[PDB]
């Protein structure tokens, strides 16, 4: 009839399971978020960072040539910008969350330096921004709008 | 990608089923899956996503769940401008150009970087480009001002019921995809969802094209409602599905058609065969159980082997060539299945790219034409069997080219390597019909090939109480250099065993290897 009760976790903490899939439990939503950002840079930080990185349009800044397309694609159509202002027009609850995201990716890189690789390094700190960036990237300007498309 | 919804009516216990079958890259780095479980006082959730994003779109908890495929949303327009003047003709006159003096580092092989100006040209259109060829286009991208994408997936997926549910997706935040619902209520549900410019003339090609950048008569400025596009709730039939496939048979029976909607929402192209199976292994099936339900997500039937090898081996059997005929004995006795056994399969590939063109979706050479009036039966047949059977003369000299024989063994040739991990690999292309997906590449230089794309995060999952799900992720769930969690799932995906997906506090409690305490 009614849905098994749901847990109710006393403490901020991440069980990971013998396959690195990680179960993230909070005390409240900006926690999980936080534990979010924390696991993912623990098993992807490298990728992460680099395309967060791109998505602030400088990929050619950070990287050179190989990365400077998709830099004058990111620019050309204002999305590091646009980032910004979808950011500031978050509600204060889901931008809290946002935050916090970015914050467990940063402190991952924190605790554990050696597990990010030098290139990517200079992107750090990440900010709730950036995840709206690369988001807002990866939807309208790789799904939607795909480079390919306007350019043949 | 594949998606299935069942409808309590159609299954043996009751409750609701739902297939996460996300087809992509296994190698580009921003469309890498990640498996997660968050939990909180007020929600849980778990899941894969795209790496970077901080929610699940691939999600599920004890009260509902979702899953998406591409539907190709024409959410932007590219236009063709008239230079003329220093700027663009535009209604009959010459309009001057937005422009922006910007700039931006390009970093050196010495370390330093150099400063590199970029100007920014806008038409009353948007961003102007300018191709290699020397046309000025310009780009308009509908939705630049929704900003609450990744919220209103949250709220999805946190939903309470799924009138709570069409409220988040009705705010119209997410530009794109397929969407397909379910939940411990019984309610299962597809929506063709993203955020589509109102327009008043043009098919969906014409809108695919260059449009005319002279007038103001092709400068769209509205969306359409969540209510104006093709959505399924609760059909007839008792579930509902999408292949990548146009909106057209989304259930069977089929609850609307192209006439009801707009042009230019989506194609009225020939659905690939994939699609097809995928409306018949739900359709046909009735009384399904979760294990049942998962075993049809296996399928890989070479659905277009049953539509041209009736015509083709009989043809190929009049051949004076002996190798030819022996092919064609070959091919007769496949059972058109793509199994690691196969010694037809990887011959009847090398056909089939020739007969359907490389991506196998060529239709110009079935007797019968593909027909939404039979969309799970056409097309069929082979036009011009004599032709055909020079194609697959053509194809016995690919296939011993590229494999060294006509008879090499499908698995033997087909392998998925991750990091020291080699196994024997099944299934296929989706546009023969293999239902599960692994888009093998070219080989190399001893016949060996592996996924390009395909499976990647796969899981069924069941709506009992509590929940019961199962799941697995091909390239596992790391990519950081020295992980033990990337090549440690493949092995599983050659054999089909699935993993149990741990939701129970007590689950996850027994299957603890790491803890990692925090404080935010
Ligand atoms: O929605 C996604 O995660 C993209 C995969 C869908 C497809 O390519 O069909």
């Amino acid at each position: 009839q009614a849905p098994i009760a749901a847990y109710k976790p006393r403490s901020n903490e991440i069980l990971w399971d013998g396959y690195g899939v990680p179960h993230i439990y909070g005390v409240d939503a900006p926690s999980a978020f936080y534990g979010y950002g924390w696991a993912q840079a623990r098993s992807h930080g490298d990728n992460i960072l680099r395309l967060y990185g791109e998505a602030r349009g400088k990929g050619a800044e950070y990287w050179g040539p190989d990365y400077e397309q998709t830099t004058v694609w990111l620019l050309t159509n204002g999305v590091p910008e646009r980032a910004q202002q979808w950011y500031a027009q978050q509600s204060p609850d889901f931008r809290a969350n946002l935050d916090a995201f970015a914050a467990g990716i940063n402190a991952y890189a924190q605790q554990n330096p050696d597990d990010i690789s030098p290139e990517v390094r200079q992107v750090l700190p990440v900010s709730g921004a950036d995840v709206v960036a690369h988001a807002h990237r990866l939807m309208n300007f790789l799904y939607v709008a795909s480079p390919g498309r306007t350019l043949g | 990608s594949n998606s299935w919804a069942v409808a309590p009516g159609k299954t043996a216990n009751g409750n609701a089923l739902l297939l996460q079958n996300p087809h992509l890259s296994w190698t580009t780095d921003y469309f890498t899956y990640y498996e997660a479980h968050l939990v909180t006082p007020d929600f849980e959730i778990y899941g894969a996503t795209q790496i970077g994003l901080p929610v699940i779109r691939f999600a599920f908890n004890q009260r509902m769940g979702i899953t998406n495929t591409v539907n190709g949303m024409v959410g932007a327009t590219n236009y063709r401008l008239t230079l003329q003047d220093g700027g663009y003709l535009y209604d009959g006159q010459v309009r001057p150009f937005e422009r922006r003096q910007a700039s931006y580092r390009l970093r050196q092989a010495d370390g330093s970087t150099v400063d590199k100006p970029l100007e920014i040209r806008s038409s009353v259109h948007g961003p102007v480009f300018e191709r290699a060829d020397g046309t000025a286009v310009a780009v308009r991208v509908a939705g630049l001002d929704r900003p609450g994408m990744l919220e209103q997936y949250f709220d999805m997926i946190t939903a309470h019921s799924f009138d709570d549910y069409e409220a988040a997706m009705a705010r119209m935040q997410v530009p794109t995809f397929n969407i397909v619902y379910a939940d411990r209520e019984g309610t299962i549900n597809y929506s063709f969802n993203g955020v589509a410019p109102k327009r008043a003339e043009g098919d969906i090609a014409f809108w695919q094209g260059n449009v005319p950048g002279d007038s103001s008569r092709y400068l769209w400025t509205e969306t359409h409602p969540l209510d104006d596009l093709p959505r399924v709730t609760n059909p007839p039939g008792g579930f509902v599905q999408n292949s990548n496939d146009p909106p057209w048979t989304p259930t069977w029976p089929v609850t609307y058609c192209p006439a009801n909607h707009p042009s230019y929402l989506a194609p009225q192209t020939p659905h690939s065969l994939r699609a097809q199976q995928s409306v018949r292994l739900m359709s046909e099936n009735d009384d399904l159980t979760l294990e049942r339900f998962m075993a049809l997500q296996f399928s890989h039937r070479a659905v277009m082997a049953d539509r041209t090898l009736p015509d083709l081996i009989p043809a190929a059997l009049i051949d004076p060539d002996p190798e030819v005929q022996a092919a064609a004995r070959l091919l007769a006795a496949w059972d058109r299945d793509f199994t690691s056994d196969s010694r037809a399969a990887l011959l009847f590939e090398e056909w089939a790219r020739l007969f359907a063109g490389q991506n196998f979706a060529g239709q110009a050479a079935f007797a019968t034409p593909w027909s939404l009036d039979k969309p799970v039966s056409t097309p069929y047949g082979v036009r011009d069997p004599k032709a055909a059977v020079d194609q697959l003369r053509t194809a016995i000299a690919n296939t011993k080219r590229k494999y060294g024989a006509i008879d090499r063994p499908f698995g033997d040739a087909s392998r998925m390597i991750l990091n020291d991990v080699n196994v024997p690999g099944a299934a296929g292309y989706g546009n023969l019909g293999s239902f599960r997906v692994f888009t093998w590449s070219d080989p190399d230089e001893n016949g060996i090939r592996t996924p390009v794309h395909g499976e990647t995060w796969v899981a069924m999952i069941e709506f009992s109480t509590p929940v019961r799900a199962y799941g697995l992720m091909s390239y596992g769930n790391s990519r950081q250099p020295g992980t033990t969690h990337y090549s440690d799932q493949i092995e599983r995906v050659s054999r089909a065993d699935f993993r149990e997906l741990l939701l129970r506090r007590e689950q996850v409690e027994a299957a603890v290897q790491e803890r990692t305490p925090f404080n935010f």
